[PDB]
């Protein structure tokens, strides 16, 4: 049995977690009070991947909530699904970092790191065979980024064998709230490159563009973005909970995606999305599904893969479908888009199929791309970082918390080396002339 | 808990406190006698939020405040008015002569004695607090007590507490209008205290608020009540993120962290967008884009300096009401498109955004229309230097001939201290002119070859 | 543009000579050949190298690769390059008991001294010989080890509590709080090497009772300054001499355990793989520019994949001079280990068997 | 007695086992619950033949099989499905992580522990046997368990038993289609186990079976059930001679004796002639000559290699149904007449022939038409070299840049072993190119 421990940090992490747990609870037929009211017998077959059992035939999510402002925890607790989580897993303090990565990594986060690790240990020893962890956090924030990186470091030290994924929301070039986003993003990407096996990159403009352009929503809020991210997270771990014709645990994706240890940053995507009013006009077939899946405008990270080469891709389908059609469509998309795939992998499309689709759909699919175009996401950040570091715009706020400029320079150099790494895999093909 | 302490010093501070506490009482449902009927009507919730009120056994809610003055008239007007039963009887009045529009009397001779009582009351209120966030200090440059005693109080507070935040809502002298003759001396002598000790100081000018009232609200003969009401609206908008939930809530520490690049340049400008009369409330949509555009107009600023002459170092917008992040992002993009608003090249992001669900309230007998949306903008810019520079000129015209100096010297203040203040003053202006310079020379660079 | 590869085969030890052992390695020219002892009829496996050293029994008066011979081929060149201001590095690769430590240290009887003692003796000779009033020579020696991607000092008597490794933008990689000691004679350096090799991190496995659980790097910091009666005073002559002892490779077949033992084995094997890739990649661009002189961009050689290559960056890249010597066992039992060592040595300017 | 043990390893192995055991249960009249109604209806005979089933006291027939996997999903689906009461509860599942499409995990780290249970159950089944002929092993190259654990299992089996036959029904990676990125590494690393240990190995390709289903059985969107059904038909045709009488019955020993000229070239190709839809079953005679001709057509092969590019070292035909030796001999003569089929000059005879009376059966819900005649061909030819050569190219394109190598090295596998596999692989190809040369 493969069982996952879920960790959430910051406002963004807590809200994504709330929406994701609502989605999973509806998928497994769990009531807001925890009791089960499903119909299919497959739902209870492997519900223990996410949930634990409690004596009165009750199901408790294996989640851990982390923050430093009690406001978000109060918002989560006094909600439709607030009673589902166990109260002891709510870990919070007071006087949060406040978009100061130093405060949430050295000064404040060091207080709660011990309590959160105690809760994590208690959750893990109760798991008969742990598969891996899961962190949801905002990268440009305060307590989220800093304490998430600290937790990643401590957990990697404690549990080196287990898998660790990360659904991270990273800063935007355009839709930017906090002024000191670049410092937090740089000082976090310094740590994500070293202490994570996977890292799904998410951007707010990608989700907004999906909402305005495909879903045709007029007033998208954070609920819709959380909805899309939750759909992706459900799609990723689908094969660990339901049977299929080709199964794919989180590890097989880790093995088949990353060619080298540092290249573990992914571009997620989901299909179908059809505006709630135009689905009557378009038929749900595997060709349409994969054509929407590989579309540039659908990607959830705000990077054009046409500016780079796909190191690898993984497609996980849900629903009853013919294996031959899936294989033929993968061959077609590889052959037609001959210039967007590296040649030193002859066949770089991982495939998985699961029998149980989402509740109200005939079939769906999710996509994990690994492309060199992702380097853009760092370069922009790096540019802004330099523009704010060569003059020391807001530096003192960090240095009063017990840091120094050498750590900033180290983080900047680490990100630049990551960018060059990814850049070396978008031009070097095979030759002797060069 | 998100607890604040509001210190009101001087006549201006006391009257601003009157308006402010009227607004908070109306916001939280507290009656003038302190009782909340809604406690027994709803039966739950902390609507008497701890950010400004302390709850006793009988359900009475005592505000967390300390008024101070050296003239019994104004605080006795408070102590006999409508809200006589709300405040604790410790109003900390010095039943003696005034500072008499003299910094020295308010700082050196008369400012003593009362300082011990004030510090004892502040210590008691801080002891009652659990999770104190900062102090709000209301005063006025150019007054006697409001300048000298405020400086002494800030020095002692910085010594005693150290790390706790200290915000300032101060009234700077206006360019032309003035109700005193020795105003520039008092204003200049507070540069040291408002520079070294305060963590973030907001400047408001009576001329700017008069212009706003005349133009926007269409009030031909305003008085200080309207000015205090506007300032109270701004303070409530700043502090709302602590009290009511929202999609994005901005604590005081975040606000400071995003507004102050370097520790000496913490002088933002406060503006409030939907300042409009009830008759003109119709014929208008008051959407998010409209209020954001109105925030950037130089006409609606609350201190007489044009931001177009300077560069926008940083901005923080705090929205209240029926607002969604989409329109906020669109408005920010449209603002960034315009070339009339200049931003320093060492701040590519430029903005901070907060959103609160609680809409603003309308004070009965006031003049602001009821609205569904509003925003308060704090803009850290270099144009504030102008507001300083003008006043400096006046100081020179008085200090060349040593006019009125004997009043200060006779009250235990060394003459040379005058010059010292100006030096500090001058340095501050230079600092602002340094952070406007658009980028470093970057002379060092190399070339490349081909092989 | 200087990467060379060396191989040295050891002779039969006292236990192997006493027992019924057999030799399976042949030498000729630049080509070393090994034959499977149970199935030699299939084909001999051959590899070409820049340096090769033969040994099968003790005396071997004629045509024998004595310690001084390998020192002249590899050690003397690197010491001269260090004297001229170029960073230098010498790797000693091989399985546990392969005799790489014999080469690096040698016998303390002063009849066959390893590369390190001869190198340091010649350094002390050169400095004292070339010691004048104006030329100021200064040497400071440090010694460190990597265990599970964590750095440990060996010379300081302080506690062995894991330390951090950082990088100055101008001064390159470094280690926080790593002791370095000055030395003026062979006695001081010998004492330091004793105090260091007594404190290495080793563990008992099913292969050898003291198999190294950690890589070991002995660094010498050598500087030569000119201070004449003038104002135009510079140094322009600073070098680092790296002497690397690598823990032997292992397989899961021999490491019949889970957890700490398997984790250490996997970390060690990853470190050797990183180092091998680093040296091979450097060797490709050693071959390229030396004959093209075409600047095919930086082609940055990744050194972060592991910590061992990161700290060795100043001695690996730039104008440095690096070499590696692989220990080979000709005894019958160690055929599989020996062939794996030849495969590991094959890279870094691989030469075809002509 | 003519007793066989079928070992299913991996997901592909388990699903092929599902289809296969459905077929044999239908063949012998066994119900899904193990009971035979016909035992009390006929009152005699060994219709629950010992070649696959062991009969207990109560009249229940337990199959002689051992499923194995490192992921509880597929075997749990078996354990809850229709045939849950058929198999013994010993399904030998490792309730832990999968091999993760990684040879090292399946062979070195995770493959242990479960190996002892699997070998113990195999020993118990062998002890229950009296006259064991050989093992049938179903697996797939390119998977994690199916490659590494299969290699370890066959190493231990060859050590323990030695002289018993061991057949492979393995799925080779396709030329273009592929459902994994690290498939060539896993597929190449098993060359040593499938060369040294296995006695005869049959290769099947999913692309070829997809082509057969879309062309012959007029099905446009096939799934893995059809592929498993075809493979099950082939296995049944191979093993029929042990169970049912016939004019000429071809045991496994003589079949191997005829198909493997040298001990290193034991990679024949399996084909099945009357693959036809029931709608197209009409308008056709399906005589012996027709099916014999259809077996030799390159379109109907089950791995993408054209025999016209190579030479037929040997052929073994196994007929089922209304077949008489006169027409078989006539068809063999007609085949020998044609010059499009090349035979090596040192094999003048070229053919082995077996004939069985029991006709093939039709699975309810299947897609094969009911027929009176059928034939299964096992053709040992050099064209299989092509199927290897393509794979080698892909391996090189990964290994020049050490793509994905750290995943294997970190799990206790020495790096140089990679190269060793290719060397063996290369040698194997050379051997085939040696035997296609005309004598002088
Ligand atoms: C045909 C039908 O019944 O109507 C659909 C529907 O109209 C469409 C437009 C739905 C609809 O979704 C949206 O409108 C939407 C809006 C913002 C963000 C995301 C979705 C639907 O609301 C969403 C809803 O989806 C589900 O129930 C899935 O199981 C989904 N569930 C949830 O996200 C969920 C939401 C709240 C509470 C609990 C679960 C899911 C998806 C992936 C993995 C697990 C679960 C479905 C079937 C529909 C409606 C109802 C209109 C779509 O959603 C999905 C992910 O299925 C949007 O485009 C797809 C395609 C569908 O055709
Ligand atoms: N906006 C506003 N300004 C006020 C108000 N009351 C006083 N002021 C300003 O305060 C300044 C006068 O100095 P005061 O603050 O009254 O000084 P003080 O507190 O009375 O102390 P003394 O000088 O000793 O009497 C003038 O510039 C006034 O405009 C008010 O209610 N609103
Ligand atoms: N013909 C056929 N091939 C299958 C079937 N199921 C899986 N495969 C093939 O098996 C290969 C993948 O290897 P798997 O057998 O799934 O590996 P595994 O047994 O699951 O072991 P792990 O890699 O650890 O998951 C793919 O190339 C599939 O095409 C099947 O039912 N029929
Ligand atoms: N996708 C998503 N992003 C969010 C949400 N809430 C905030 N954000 C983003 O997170 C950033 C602020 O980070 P924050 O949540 O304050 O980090 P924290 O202080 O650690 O909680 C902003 O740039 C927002 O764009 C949410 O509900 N969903
Ligand atoms: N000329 C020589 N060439 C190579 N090896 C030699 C020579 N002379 C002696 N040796 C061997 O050097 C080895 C040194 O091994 P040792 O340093 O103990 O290995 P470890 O440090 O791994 O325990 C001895 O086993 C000895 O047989
Ligand atoms: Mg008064
Ligand atoms: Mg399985």
């Amino acid at each position: 049995m493969r069982e996952i421990v879920h960790i959430q940090a910051g406002q963004c992490g807590n809200q994504i977690g709330a929406k994701f747990w609502e989605v999973i609870s509806d998928e497994h037929g769990i009531d807001p009070t925890g009791s089960y009211h499903g119909d299919s017998d497959l739902q209870l077959e492997r519900i223990n991947v996410y949930y634990n059992e409690a004596t009165g035939n009750k199901y408790v999510p294996r989640a851990i909530l982390v923050d430093l402002e009690p406001g978000t925890m109060d918002s989560v607790r006094s909600g439709p699904f607030g009673q589902i989580f166990r109260p002891d897993n709510f870990v919070f303090g007071q006087s949060g970092a406040g978009n100061n990565w130093a405060k949430g990594h050295y000064t404040e986060g060091a207080e709660l790191v011990d309590s959160v690790l105690d809760v994590v240990r208690k959750e893990s020893e109760s798991c008969d065979c742990l598969q891996g962890f899961q962190l949801t956090h905002s990268l440009g924030g305060g307590t989220g980024s800093g304490m998430g990186t600290l937790l990643i470091s401590k957990i990697r030290e404690e549990y080196p064998d287990r898998i660790m994924n990360t659904f991270s929301v990273m800063p935007s070039p355009k839709v930017s709230d906090t002024v000191v986003e670049p410092y937090n993003a740089t000082l976090s990407v310094h740590q994500l490159v070293e202490n994570t096996d996977e890292t799904y990159c998410i951007d707010n403009e990608a989700l907004y563009d999906i909402c305005f352009r495909t879903l045709k929503l007029t007033t998208p809020t954070y609920g819709d973005l959380n909805h899309l991210v939750s759909a992706t997270m459900s799609g990723v771990t689908t094969c660990l909970r339901f049977p299929g014709q080709l199964n794919a645990d989180l590890r097989k994706l880790a093995v088949n995606m990353v060619p080298f240890p540092r290249l573990h940053f992914f571009m997620p995507g989901f299909a179908p999305l059809t505006s709630r009013g135009s689905q009557q006009y378009r038929a749900l077939t595997v060709p349409e599904l994969t054509q929407q899946m590989f579309d540039s405008k659908n990607m959830m990270a705000a990077c054009d893969p046409r500016h780079g080469r796909y190191l690898t891709v993984a497609a996980i389908f849900r629903g009853r479908m013919s294996m031959k059609e899936v294989d033929e469509q993968m061959l077609n998309v590889q052959n037609k888009n001959s210039s967007y795939f590296v040649e030193w992998i002859p066949n770089n499309v991982k495939t998985a199929v699961c029998d149980i689709p989402p509740r109200g759909l005939k079939m769906s699919a999710t996509f994990i791309g690994n492309s060199t175009a992702i380097q853009e996401l760092f370069k922009r950040i790096s540019e802004q970082f330099t523009a704010m570091f060569r003059r020391k715009a807001f530096l003192h706020w960090y240095t009063g918390e017990g840091m120094d400029e050498m750590e900033f320079t180290e983080a900047e150099s680490n990100m630049n080396d990551l960018v060059s790494e990814y850049q070396q895999y978008q031009d070097a093909t095979a030759d002797e002339q060069g | 808990m998100r607890e604040c302490i509001s210190i009101h010093v001087g006549q201006a501070g006391v009257q601003i406190g009157n308006a402010c506490w009227e607004l908070y009482c109306l916001e939280h449902g507290i009656q003038p006698d302190g009782q909340m009927p809604s406690d027994k009507t709803i039966g739950g919730g902390d609507d008497s939020f701890n950010t400004f009120f302390s709850e006793t056994g009988a359900g009475k809610h005592v505000p967390r405040a300390v008024f101070v003055d050296l003239e019994p008239t104004v605080i006795d007007e408070v102590r006999t008015g409508t809200y006589r039963q709300l405040f604790h009887p410790e109003q900390l009045i010095t039943g003696k002569e005034d500072a008499a529009n003299n910094y020295a009397r308010g700082h050196y001779t008369i400012g003593k004695e009362i300082i011990d009582l004030v510090l004892d009351r502040i210590r008691k209120l801080a002891d009652q607090c659990t999770g104190l966030q900062g102090f709000l200090v209301f005063h006025s440059f150019g007054g006697g007590t409001g300048s000298g005693f405020t400086s002494l109080l800030m020095e002692r507070l910085s010594v005693d507490y150290g790390k706790k935040s200290k915000l300032e809502f101060s009234i700077y002298p206006a360019p032309q209008v003035s109700t005193a003759v020795v105003e520039p001396y008092n204003s200049i002598l507070t540069t040291h205290t408002t520079l070294e000790h305060s963590d973030c100081a907001f400047m408001v000018d009576n001329e700017a608020i008069y212009d706003i009232c005349r133009r926007n609200l269409d009030i031909e003969r305003p008085t200080y009540t309207n000015l205090n009401r506007l300032i109270s609206q701004i303070v409530s908008s700043i502090t709302a993120s602590l009290r009511f939930d929202g999609a994005l809530n901005v604590d005081l520490t975040e606000f400071q962290t995003n507004l102050v690049p370097y520790p000496r340049i913490h002088f933002p400008l406060a503006t409030y967008a939907p300042v409009i009369s009830a008759e003109k409330a119709y014929h208008e949509q008051l959407s998010v884009a409209e209020i954001t555009n109105a925030c950037f107009e130089p006409a609606n600023q609350m201190v007489k300096c044009d931001p177009r002459h300077g560069k926008y170092m940083a901005c923080c917008l705090l929205y209240r009401g029926d607002v969604v992040p989409k329109d906020v992002n669109a408005a920010i993009a449209t603002i960034k498109t315009k070339r009339s608003i200049q931003f320093v090249d060492w701040c590519p992001t430029g903005f901070k955004v907060g959103i609160n669900y609680q809409p603003p309230t309308v004070v009965p007998g006031g003049d602001l229309a009821k609205v569904q949306r509003a925003v308060c903008m704090l803009s850290n810019t270099t144009a504030i230097a102008e507001a300083w520079a003008r006043l400096d000129h006046k100081f020179d015209l008085m200090y060349a001939k040593r006019a009125f100096v004997h009043w200060y010297v006779g009250e235990g203040m060394e003459e040379g201290e005058f010059s010292e203040a100006r030096e500090d003053m001058a340095a501050l202006e230079k600092d602002y002119e340094e952070v406007g310079v658009d980028s470093v020379e970057g002379e060092g660079e190399e070339e490349g070859e081909e092989y | 543009a200087s990467v060379k590869v060396a191989v040295r085969v050891r002779p039969f030890n006292s236990r192997e000579m006493s027992r019924d052992s057999k030799c399976i390695i042949q030498m000729s020219g630049s080509t070393t050949t090994i034959v499977n002892p149970k199935q030699p009829k299939e084909t001999p496996k051959s590899f070409s190298f820049d340096y090769s050293y033969w040994s099968h029994t003790s005396p071997e008066d004629i045509n024998y690769a004595s310690q001084k011979q390998v020192y002249r081929d590899i050690g003397e060149e690197m010491l001269q390059h260090a004297f001229e201001g170029y960073n230098v590095c010498i790797f000693a690769y091989g399985q546990t008991g392969a005799g790489k430590s014999y080469t690096m240290m040698g016998k303390q009887e002063k009849d066959q001294q390893g590369i390190i003692p001869q190198l340091c003796e010649d350094l002390f000779s050169r400095i004292n010989d070339t010691t004048n009033d104006n030329m100021s020579y200064s040497v400071e020696v440090s010694y460190m080890e990597i265990y599970c991607e964590r750095v440990r000092d060996l010379l300081n008597p302080k506690n062995k509590g894991n330390l951090r490794v950082r990088e100055h933008p101008l001064l390159g990689p470094y280690v926080e709080d790593l002791s370095k000691l000055a030395v003026t004679s062979y006695n001081d350096i010998q004492d330091l090497m004793d105090s260091g090799n007594k404190a290495r991190t080793v563990a008992a496995t099913n292969m050898n009772e003291t198999s190294s659980r950690s890589h070991a790097v002995f660094n010498i910091i050598f500087t030569q300054k000119r201070h004449d009666a003038e104002t135009n005073i510079t140094t322009e002559k600073v070098s680092k001499i790296s002497l690397v002892d690598l823990a032997g490779s292992e397989r899961a077949d021999s490491t019949g355990a889970k957890g700490t033992r398997l984790k250490e084995g996997a970390n060690i094997n990853k470190s050797l793989t990183t180092l091998g890739k680093v040296i091979s990649a450097l060797a490709e661009m050693d071959s390229g520019p030396n004959k093209n002189k075409k600047k095919k961009k930086t082609d940055f050689i990744l050194y972060r994949d592991s910590v061992l290559t990161w700290l060795l960056r100043e001695n690996l890249g730039g104008n440095s001079r690096t070499a590696m010597v692989a220990a080979l066992s000709p005894a019958d039992i160690n055929y599989d280990e020996t062939l794996s060592t030849l495969r590991y040595a094959d890279r870094a300017k691989q030469i075809r068997c002509n």
